[PDB]
């Protein structure tokens, strides 16, 4: 309601910019981008002989898909939401169906590279700035958005300035939302979160390059906050600067909770 | 350890 759509029409869904807070206009200083860019020389392997993939000629839910085994199993129910008993704390790597594969663009293990469907809202919170939160309800398990941005090497991202959006895939590779990103950049810190980022792997296998997707961890009502625990090689660094303010009981990066 | 903030899986 103060702007119809952040993205400009890149997502499957607009995602809708609104502040009731202070007197903020909507963010416009990074690029969005829907899809991760590059600024140096990568060389993402996308030799097409070198995917693993599938022979399925059904919709890949049967446990012979190649796919599925790579992933130990395909974790995606009939509706493309994570199954219950998915690792949540320590997530398996996950590889999806490919242009390889034998099976049809529709099938069942093709969940992230299908993009968003969930209705989401860039807000102005209290007291962490822009946020995330859901326009809908979102059951358990549901794919929310990708966390998009500029892959860096590990030695680029240590020497960035702005340290707030670096997300490490893993000698490792780096993906730095500041100056591109898409909505996921503006995601905050929860120290009870309600989604959790998870590497996939969809039109390329090179382990270097996983991808982010941010699912649901557990029913989300319309109106709340979207929220990951970042991790302590985050708050490591990030404490000495400010302090969390999730405001949880079980909050780990308070003002207090550092001098407890 | 290293000199700036990650995020991380
Ligand atoms: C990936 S950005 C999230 C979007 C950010 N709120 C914004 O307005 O652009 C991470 C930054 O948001 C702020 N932030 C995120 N979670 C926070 C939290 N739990 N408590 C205080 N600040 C937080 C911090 O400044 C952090 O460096
Ligand atoms: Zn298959
Ligand atoms: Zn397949
Ligand atoms: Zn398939
Ligand atoms: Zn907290």
């Amino acid at each position: 309601i103060i702007c119809r759509d952040v993205a400009r029409g890149y997502e499957n869904v607009p995602i809708p910019c609104v502040n009731g807070v202070d007197g903020e206009p909507c963010p416009e200083d990074y690029k969005y981008i829907s899809e991760n860019c590059e600024t140096s020389t990568m060389n993402i392997d996308r030799n097409i002989t070198h995917l693993q993939h599938c022979t399925c000629v059904d919709d890949c839910s049967s446990s012979n898909c190649l796919c599925g085994q790579l992933s130990i199993r395909c974790w995606y129910d009939k509706d493309g939401r994570l199954l219950q008993e998915f690792n949540k704390i320590e997530p398996p790597l996950i590889f999806e169906c490919n242009q390889a594969c034998s099976c049809w663009r529709n099938c069942k293990n093709r969940v992230v590279q299908s993009g968003i469907k969930v209705r989401l809202q860039l807000y102005r919170t209290a007291k962490m700035g822009w946020g995330v939160r859901a326009l809908q309800t979102i059951p358990q398990g549901t794919f929310i958005c990708e966390y998009v941005g500029e892959l860096i090497s590990d030695a680029e991202a240590d020497v960035r300035e702005d340290d707030s959006y670096l997300f490490d895939l893993d000698e490792v590779y780096c993906i730095d939302a500041r100056y591109y990103g898409n909505i996921s950049r503006f995601i905050n810190h929860l120290c009870d979160p309600n989604i959790i980022p998870v590497r996939v792997f969809m039109l390329h296998q090179d382990l270097r390059f996983p991808r982010i997707a941010f699912f649901s961890s557990r029913d989300i009502r319309t109106g709340e906050e979207l929220g990951f625990d970042y991790g302590d090689r985050f708050w490591d660094i990030k404490s000495k600067y400010f302090t969390c303010q999730c405001g949880s009981e079980k909050c780990k990066h308070s003002a207090e909770a550092i001098a407890l | 350890t290293k000199q700036t903030a990650r995020l991380s899986t």
